[PDB]
RNA sequence: ACUGCUCAGUAACACGUGGAUAACCUGCCCUUGGGUCCGGCAUAACCCCGGGAAACUGGGGAUAAUACCGGAUAACGCACAUAUGCUGGAAUGCUUUCUGCGUAAAACGGAUUCGUCUGCCCAAGGAUGGGUCUGCGGCCUAUCAGGUAGUAGUGGGUGUAACGUACCUACUAGCCGACAACGGGUACGGGUUGUGAGAGCAAGAGCCCGGAGAUGGAUUCUGAGACAUGAAUCCAGGCCCUACGG
């Protein structure tokens, strides 16, 4: 559970004095990160029964290379790195825009784990 | 002093006795599940598994949880507690599988049949 | 009492005719049932058939309003028409 | 899902007597504006009943259609240009908006005619198929000459197309809003106005004005197609 | 986004890999369009904009010009200027307070 | 989760009003396009014995469904090529799509006059409900002058129904204010009401619209939808039934 209704002031400062309680649509789930690990996905459930599938470990990706357009599914051994955050590199987490090492090659994670349920990373070039 | 109930699977038939002493003793400790001898009961050959039980306050034992003391528990569905709503968590006062002197009643089952009847071992 | 009707629309739907009439009673206003047995004779409507829902009279002047209905079965009538109406409608014999 | 007696819709021209709530209309096909129940209409136009319990009684009995549907729920939607129809006595009545901008009921004649509809988005459901946003009624899943606002009659009840209206410049055109609703008159000039808010509309029947494209109606070539205006009976 | 049509604001003579950029990005821009100049112009992709009017007053029967101000978007092929009139169109919110993206950036004469 | 009540909090996109959502969810309802495929077999009341001051509620025996579980034909996300289909400044959407890579549903249920009626799943759209969004409109106060660091913004992310510092990261050094920020005072907002010849001035208890609240407070289950007025959980606070174990 996160909140992620509008409170942070209004634009100067001055403390913004909530009339409303926390209301049930303004709760967020948790960062399930996902990292390198047996294939572990849940079928959480959301608003208006839209089961979001979360990801929390994979050691495999769907590579899919540029030059021929083929989707094979290869193992993912480690982020090569990440531009959201300098730990998850170390971490071994998996968000995307982040690069994976597979088997076929080096691979930019191109799909949101937390929530497309997949880990589908584009083969660079 | 337990205050046995013991049922026949195989007429459903449910024989309520009042027990003391060495035997109640005996029972002291049996977690859910257990086998005891028919010699605590009397009974030639009858051996009885432990499946239930409940406090002198009424509160329900579980098999689940392990421990012989009381515990509160914040549950929304299984033994001993029925949601008014649906989907409604309540916090109940359970046992655990462990027999307690302050435990009164202890339902259970016959399993490992005996030579006589179930009934005639028992005085009737 | 006097009686004259004006409107006499039948209801295509439940097969049942609306009867609207102006009721020159003089004096006591007449009761239901003496209503439905002067408004029989009008149009043919047995007392058990002949409905009358009001004989609203107005201030001063000696004149009600009938707003009576007539039906082709009883059976009809108990399934459409209010336990009220029913109760209020004393039928042949009724207590 | 209630509604009470001093917030009526514009469009419901029933008055504001009684107590609190009138007859809330369901969700419906069309929109909640311009919408009546079909137990308010049967209960205060026609005056075929005139409780509630026996308007559903005549409405579950299967002796009232819309569009030949034997509709049985009193809080039914009613949109413009809808028909009702009684076989019993041959009643067809026709949903209208005055120029008031009130919806009321006008008889027909006959007792078989057609429904006029509108297009409104025209989606590809996939399959290869033209969805044109239909809401009520059998249709036909076209191709590109069934565009946007085309306004497609359609058969009753089983809803085959009778003639494609399209419009163009000089083509008849029903107004459906604004203070002209009920204005029917020729197209002058359908102006493409590129805007952020949406295009605009010419339009002139007895007199000129400008109108919005969403107040037009393609109600027919240049003559009415469908029988528009019968009896004003309230 | 970058089309030409009658009353267009057609796209510059810059390109903009912008991903909030409405000819060249992939921003519907979509809503209210006003106008304004700049007020300041210290801040990424983001030009404080101003928008002066008058209220008469019911009472006094006079005016009163009233200030304002507006954060706007300011796409790098836009690049509005410092103290310039700008007509801004809205967006959906890019920030904290942004819904708006400019479109029009002309120099004052 | 609609009504119903209250009017504490709230000086606020809360509200009135004009737009937007191409940034989103929607059970019931609506029309068209499809489908409705194999199974598995618990557990209820009931039977036999109770425990319990109550609140509650145990065991063994029998069993059913539009109950619940397992299996086949989609949606979802990656990458592609394919023709205006809407709207149209306007794709970013639908998409003809197909491609391969991970990846799914239903109750051939019920009734009948066997005419049919009503239900399950599904795709598109609508409608309904609600979240979000911003131009503008409306208090007293200087014996209230600076306020703000997640504060202002950029890139990459995260979570979300969805856009978003809503949260996180690297970075920039901004942002609001002397045309009144920040603080204090006060207040449910408006439609309107009082009064006067009027300009105005004063209040916005009741009828309708929206907002919030459920002893004060936080947290959570269930559901299409709630943090639920007749749901829970604990703390504070008061009270209450007890066979003193609750
Ligand atoms: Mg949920
Ligand atoms: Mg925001
Ligand atoms: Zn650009």
């Amino acid at each position: 559970m996160r909140w992620q209704g509008s409170s942070r002031r209004k634009a100067t400062g001055g403390k913004v004095i909530t009339a409303r309680g926390k209301r049930k649509f303004e709760m967020g789930r948790e960062s399930a990160e996902t990292r390198i690990s047996e294939i572990k996905r849940k079928k959480v459930p959301t608003m208006g029964g839209n089961r979001k599938v979360r990801l929390l470990q994979s050691n495999v990706a769907n590579v899919t290379n540029p030059k021929d357009g083929k989707t094979v599914t290869a193992p993912i051994e480690t982020v090569i790195d990440n531009t959201a955050n300098k730990h998850y590199v170390r971490r071994n987490i998996l968000t995307k825009g982040s690069v994976i090492r597979t088997s076929m090659g080096t691979a930019r994670v191109t799909s949101r784990p937390g929530q497309d349920g997949v880990v589908n990373a584009v083969l660079i070039e | 002093n337990f205050k046995v109930v013991v049922s026949d699977p195989k007429e459903g038939r449910a024989y309520q006795i009042d027990i003391k002493d060495a035997e109640a003793n005996a029972l002291i400790g049996k977690a859910i599940g257990d086998v005891v001898d028919g010699a605590i009961f009397g009974l030639a050959g009858y051996k009885v598994q432990i499946t239930g039980g409940c406090d002198g306050s009424g509160f329900v034992m579980k098999p689940d949880l392990p421990g012989p003391r009381r515990q509160r528990i914040l549950t929304a569905t299984g033994v001993g507690y029925v949601p008014k709503l649906p989907g409604q968590r309540r916090r109940k006062m359970m046992r655990g599988k462990e027999i307690a002197p302050d435990i009164i009643q202890v339902n259970a089952k016959i399993v490992e049949y005996g030579s006589k009847s179930i009934k005639a071992l028992l005085g009737l | 009492m006097d009686i004259k009707i004006l409107k006499d629309k039948n209801n295509s739907l439940l097969n049942r005719r609306e009867l609207d009439f102006v009721v020159k009673y003089e004096g006591s206003t007449p009761s239901r049932s003496d209503v439905r047995n002067k408004l029989a004779a009008m149009l043919n409507a047995p007392l058990e058939l002949l409905i009358i829902q009001r004989i609203k009279t107005e201030y001063g002047m000696q004149e009600s309003k009938g707003y009576a209905k007539v039906y082709a079965d009883e059976a009809r009538m108990k399934q459409v028409e209010q336990e009220y109406i029913l109760k209020r409608n004393p039928a042949p014999g009724a207590e | 899902t209630h509604q009470k007696r001093l917030s009526v819709p514009k469009s419901w021209k029933v008055g504001k007597k009684g107590n609190k709530w009138i007859s809330t209309t369901r969700p419906g096909p069309h929109s909640q504006a311009r919408s009546l129940p079909l137990g308010i209409i049967i209960r205060d136009i026609l005056k075929l009943v005139d409780n509630s319990r026996e308007g559903k009684r005549i409405l579950s009995e299967g002796k009232v259609l819309v569009d030949g549907i034997p509709r049985k729920d009193l809080r039914f939607p009613v949109g413009l240009f809808d028909v009702i129809t009684l076989p019993l006595v041959n009643e067809a009545y026709r949903m209208l908006q005055d120029e008031k901008g009130r919806l009321t009921l006008h008889k027909l004649n006959e007792t078989n005619v057609n429904k006029l509809c509108r297009i409104n988005n025209k989606t590809t459901v996939k399959g290869g198929k033209f969805q044109l946003n239909l809401n009520d009624g059998t249709n036909i899943i076209g191709s590109n000459e069934y565009g946007t606002k085309d306004s497609l009659i359609l058969s009753i009840p089983d809803k085959q197309v009778v003639k494609h209206l399209k419009f163009e410049v000089g083509n008849l055109a029903m107004v459906v809003g604004g203070q002209h609703s009920g204005e029917t008159g020729k197209i002058m000039e359908i102006r493409e106005v590129k805007s952020s808010r949406h295009n605009t509309v010419m339009i002139s029947g007895e007199t000129d004005f400008e109108t919005i494209e969403d107040y037009v109606i393609v109600i027919g070539e240049d003559k009415p197609e469908i029988r528009l205006g019968g009896e004003i009976s309230e | 986004m970058a089309r030409d049509i009658g009353l267009n604001i057609p796209a510059p003579s810059e390109e903009c890999d912008d991903a909030y950029c409405p000819f060249h990005g992939t921003l519907p821009v979509r809503g209210q369009i006003l106008v304004g100049t700049v007020v300041s112009s210290k801040m990424d992709n983001t030009v404080v904009i101003e928008r002066q009017y008058m209220k008469m007053v019911s009472k006094y029967q006079r005016y009163e010009k009233r200030r304002s101000k507006i954060h706007a978007h300011n796409p790098a092929c836009i690049s509005a200027k410092v103290g310039d009139i700008v007509t801004i169109a809205e967006c959906r919110p890019i920030s904290k307070t942004k819904s708006y993206v400019v479109v029009k950036a002309e120099v004052p004469k």
